[PDB]
């Protein structure tokens, strides 16, 4: 059904299918196309997959592959690349709605960047939209520490000198990041590769809970529960069999039990058992690559 | 102009890009200050990959803009 | 990694341009030393009866001057600058005597032990060097490094007897050393932000600090703890001065206010008048007790002298409204624009004045007056294209032109285009020939066209760092100057000036199609017309053919390199007969 030469698109589709409010929205976009005249391909795959769930309770993912200058023949590619390509192809909504929101709400946020000259003490604010957080795995051992390193007070010194136009000289500054709008689900991208070209096999203790209030701009009270992980399995940047495990969202006895999408085999594990796998207590082979944090 | 770049370790690198160049010139400067081949770099700005063969005026990059540097991990 | 540079300035600069960074006083001779953001150090006369207060200036630095210390009973002056150099002067005659270049980054601090004759210096490179003055005036001196530190040092102080030295950095933690044994003594913590002002007692028992948070703390060196804390300032304190017996402190910062805070009881507060710019490096007149005057410095080019007479008898309304002694200042340049033909520059300065500068002749030809900048820029539009070959730096409030090896020889122009009297000139080569003209190595048994004025400084500096040399264009035929020039100039300047090596040229391909050729960049379309005519025959060439580019009829005088840049968006052309 799923021949093992498309190991990135398969994992991305399996992770996205369980995202909240995705299968419902895509059906609406196709319904607008339905009476007005990639969207037509996604709706076809969703219908086929839902047919198999009835039995348990050849999918042919190549239909999307044909529709989606970097995808020729049997090759090896990245997962975040195809995720961004799909989320960019999904443009179509704006073009359809102009003639008279599934990404702007699900996967979209805003940041605030503050730079402070250390000579005149004058601040500057800019706004930049973010779709994922690239976080340093380890410095040249905690998710909170890594996020703090990504977004906290950091001084640019040495050859990297801020050019302040209030002083008209090369001064020293400090930088900060703040979150303004947080999407429905927040994805974290781990920079496993090391420039030193290499790959670090020491994972991070990823918590099953999260709270973004120290680095936030406004006082908010909401948590973040992990619900999907995409894991590599190789030892270098040349190849590797991608694997994805997704929590069950909402069948009579499977609730609260993580899944494990291996190569053409579906295995049901337990939350306590799975949590002891990617943790660094036992040296693993698979290294987490992306983490998806559904709200609540 | 002057723009910032966040490398793999998380440090910030400063470039004077002169916003009339292509992506290849920016990648060449990044490789000069970083020693990474230009065929393996993935520049990301505002949650959207920077494609080669285009200038910077289309991406409305102005003042101090942070470009995230990531590599490509194949599988 | 070596760049040649020069500046355009008047022969006699009499007024400040960018601001003031440090102050000093000489009660023995009644003179004031003003080391501003401009590289020049001036010696004013603080006597009220002098209607034109000015004495000889000292111009040897290439960047900002951060701090100056008057040593050896006013005989010598020590100055530290942004470029990693510490110099020694002769304040009686205002000429440099020595130079020390054993620093890696900017220098921002300078202390002085009057009863010990020592000088310490600290910078952004996290190093502290202990220097003995008595071996500096008479003279590769020895070093005494005293630095266990982890981040940049922004201020530093030393007690009068030269036994305790305290430094403030970005850790908000003060470190205490001992000059004689180079040992570590204490670690004073309890601050929140950067520390930019430290004052110590005569015996080193107590220390005063002021942070950018906006608080002033009184420490103790007999007890590793702070005693009292005052927060009378809303913004950070950048300047700090104290009375003789540690009884009163005068403070000021970004608030743009100056207070006089008592120390025994902090509820007594008088408000000296508020200056119009952020006060930095306040200076006090210590002629008699109590101090009857105070000199302030700001980010603008003006120094004022406030008088204190209402203190101790005032029983918050400001005490003063106007200064007593005023020192005038000029205007600095804040905007520049390079014209389409890269020779002239349109600069706009404070007080809204625009001037029309030259680069090749290194002079000013005209000032345009009170006109709008955008309309003036749009009016002066030329239909040419010359690749850029220099850069303009607006620091120090003056024009600085830097020539880099990558693109100095990247501009070829015609003889009539340059205005002289067909030769194919090179602008960078002519400039570099004109600069080093008194150098005896360039002679043979700006060459024949013009002459740069013989007072422009010439600077050989590294890539964004220390300057290896500093020369006057007139003073180059001497012995020591030649000795240093034989080793300081790079190779790519020698191959062009000392030897006659013709720099390389440029070519560009272009497709011709009757709807591959390689030709020089500055080739007029007049020659592409003569070429197509003489190849496809079955005045006459000018009249019987016209070239079209993007369906625009081409003028038979504009050359190929501007067709690519202004009309085309490899280049392709089309030709039709008649
Ligand atoms: C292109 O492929 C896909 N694209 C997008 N999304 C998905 C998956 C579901 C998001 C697939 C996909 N990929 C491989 C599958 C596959 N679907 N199915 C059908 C199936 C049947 C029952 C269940 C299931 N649901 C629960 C519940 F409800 F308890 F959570 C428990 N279980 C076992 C899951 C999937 C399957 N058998 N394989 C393995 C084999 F085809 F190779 F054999
Ligand atoms: N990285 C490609 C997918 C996995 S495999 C078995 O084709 O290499
Ligand atoms: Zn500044």
């Amino acid at each position: 059904n799923n021949l093992g030469n498309t190991c990135y698109l398969n994992s991305i589709l399996q992770v996205l299918y369980f995202c909240p409010g995705f299968k419902s929205g895509v059906k609406h976009l196709f319904n607008i196309i339905s009476r007005k005249k990639l969207i037509c391909s996604l709706q076809s795959l969703i219908i086929s997959v839902e047919q198999l769930q009835a039995s348990f309770l050849a999918t042919q993912p190549r239909r999307l592959l044909n529709t989606l200058p970097m995808y020729e023949g049997y090759l090896q590619h990245d997962a975040q690349e195809v995720l961004q390509c799909i989320l960019g192809n999904i443009e179509t909504c704006q073009l359809l709605k102009k003639e008279e929101e599934l990404v702007e709400k699900l996967f979209q946020g805003q940041l605030v960047l503050r730079t402070r000259c250390l000579e005149c003490e004058s601040l500057t604010e800019r706004r930049e939209d973010f779709q994922d957080i690239s976080v340093p795995v380890q410095e040249d051992k905690t998710l909170r520490w890594a996020i703090s390193q990504f977004a906290s007070v950091e001084r640019i010194v040495g050859e990297d000198k801020y050019f302040c136009e209030n002083c008209h000289h090369y001064t020293e500054a400090e930088r900060s990041l703040l979150f303004d709008k947080m999407p429905e689900v927040i994805t974290i991208h781990l920079k496993c590769f090391a420039a030193s070209l290499s790959k670090i096999n020491t994972p991070l203790l990823t918590p099953l809970k999260l709270s973004l209030e120290e680095w936030s701009t406004k006082p908010t009270n909401d948590s973040y529960g992990l619900f999907a992980v995409v894991m590599h399995s190789g030892i270098t940047i040349s190849s590797g069999h991608y694997t994805a495990s997704v929590k069950v969202t909402d069948l009579k006895e499977y609730e609260g039990k993580w899944l494990l999408f291996d190569d053409s085999e579906v295995k049901v594990t337990e939350e306590k058992d799975f949590l002891n796998s990617l943790s660094p207590s036992t040296s693993p082979t698979s290294t987490p690559y992306l983490l998806f944090y559904k709200k609540l | 102009m002057q723009i910032f770049v966040k490398t793999l370790t998380g440090k910030t690198i400063t470039l004077e890009v002169e916003p009339s160049d292509t992506i290849e010139n920016v990648k060449a400067k990044i490789q000069d200050k970083e020693g990474i081949p230009p065929d393996q770099q993935r520049l990301i700005f505002a949650g959207k990959q920077l494609e080669d063969g285009r200038t910077l005026s289309d991406y409305n990059i102005q003042k101090e803009s942070t470009l995230h540097l990531v590599l490509r991990l194949r599988g | 990694k070596v760049q040649v540079s020069y500046v355009i300035r008047d022969e006699v600069e009499k007024y400040n341009r960018n601001g003031v960074n440090a102050l000093q006083l000489d009660p023995a001779l009644n003179r004031l030393f003003t080391a501003g953001r401009d590289s020049i150090i001036r010696i004013w006369s603080v006597n009220q009866h002098k209607q034109d207060p000015y004495i000889a200036s000292m111009e040897h630095h290439t960047d900002w001057v951060n701090d100056i210390v008057l040593c050896c009973n006013g005989k010598t002056l020590i100055s530290a600058s942004s470029d990693t150099t510490v110099k020694v002067w002769n304040a009686h005659k205002g000429f440099c005597m020595s130079t020390l270049r054993t620093h890696k980054d900017y220098v921002k601090a300078l202390a002085y032990a009057k009863d010990k004759e020592l000088v310490a210096s600290a910078g952004l490179d996290r190093q502290i060097f202990l220097w003995d003055v008595n071996t500096l005036t008479a003279l590769t001196v020895t070093t005494s490094s005293l630095s266990g530190n982890k981040d940049s040092i922004y201020s530093l102080a030393m007690n009068q007897l030269g036994t305790i030295i305290v430094s403030g950095s970005t850790e908000k933690v003060l470190r205490v050393w001992d000059p004689r044994t180079c040992a570590k003594l204490m670690k004073l913590k309890g601050h929140t932000d950067n520390v930019k002002a430290l004052l110590l007692n005569r015996d080193g028992t107590q220390c005063l600090s002021g942070s950018s948070d906006g608080t002033i703390r009184l420490w103790s060196l007999g007890q590793q703890r702070c005693i009292a804390t005052y927060r009378v300032h809303d913004e950070g304190v950048w300047a700090l001065q104290v009375n003789d017996a540690f009884t009163h402190v005068y403070s000021g910062g970004r608030d743009r206010k100056i207070y006089c805070t008592d120390l025994r009881n902090p509820d007594i507060r008088v408000l000296i008048c508020e200056e119009k710019a952020p006060v930095l490096k306040m200076e006090l007149d210590r002629s008699a007790d109590p101090p009857p005057a105070i000199w302030v410095a700001t980010t603008k080019s003006t120094v004022n002298k406030w008088t204190l007479k209402g203190i101790h008898n005032f029983r918050i309304t400001p005490l003063c409204t106007q200064p007593d002694q005023v020192i005038k200042g000029g205007a600095s340049i804040i905007q520049c624009h390079i014209l389409n033909d890269k020779r002239h520059i349109l600069t706009k300065d404070t007080n809204n004045n625009v001037a029309y500068w030259d680069v090749l002749k290194a002079c000013k030809v005209e000032d345009l007056g009170k006109v709008d900048f955008e309309d003036e820029i749009k009016k002066r539009f030329k239909m040419v294209y010359v690749p850029n070959w220099f850069s303009v730096d607006l620091k120090t409030g003056m024009l600085t032109i830097t020539l880099d090896e990558s693109d100095c020889f990247a501009a070829w122009v015609s003889a009539k285009d340059a205005g002289f009297s067909d030769p194919k000139l090179n602008l960078g080569g002519l400039l570099l020939q004109a600069l080093l003209e008194y150098w005896p190595r360039t002679h043979v048994n700006g060459n024949g066209y013009f002459q740069v004025p013989p007072h422009t400084p010439v600077i050989f500096g590294e890539a964004g760092g220390r300057t290896l040399f500093r020369l006057l264009c007139r003073d180059s035929g001497g012995e020591t100057e030649s000795m240093l020039l034989n080793e300081t100039v790079p190779q790519w300047v020698i191959d062009i000036t000392v030897d006659k090596n013709m720099p390389k040229f440029n070519k560009i391909p272009f497709y011709l199609q009757p709807h591959r050729l390689s030709a020089s960049d500055m080739l007029q379309v007049r020659k592409v017309m003569e070429h197509v005519y003489e190849k496809i025959i079955n005045v006459l060439a000018e009249e019987k053919i016209e070239l079209l580019c993007q369906d625009q009829v081409l003028d038979p005088n504009m050359d190929l390199r501007t067709v690519k840049h202004f009309i085309w968006k490899d280049l392709t052309l089309h030709y039709r007969q008649k």
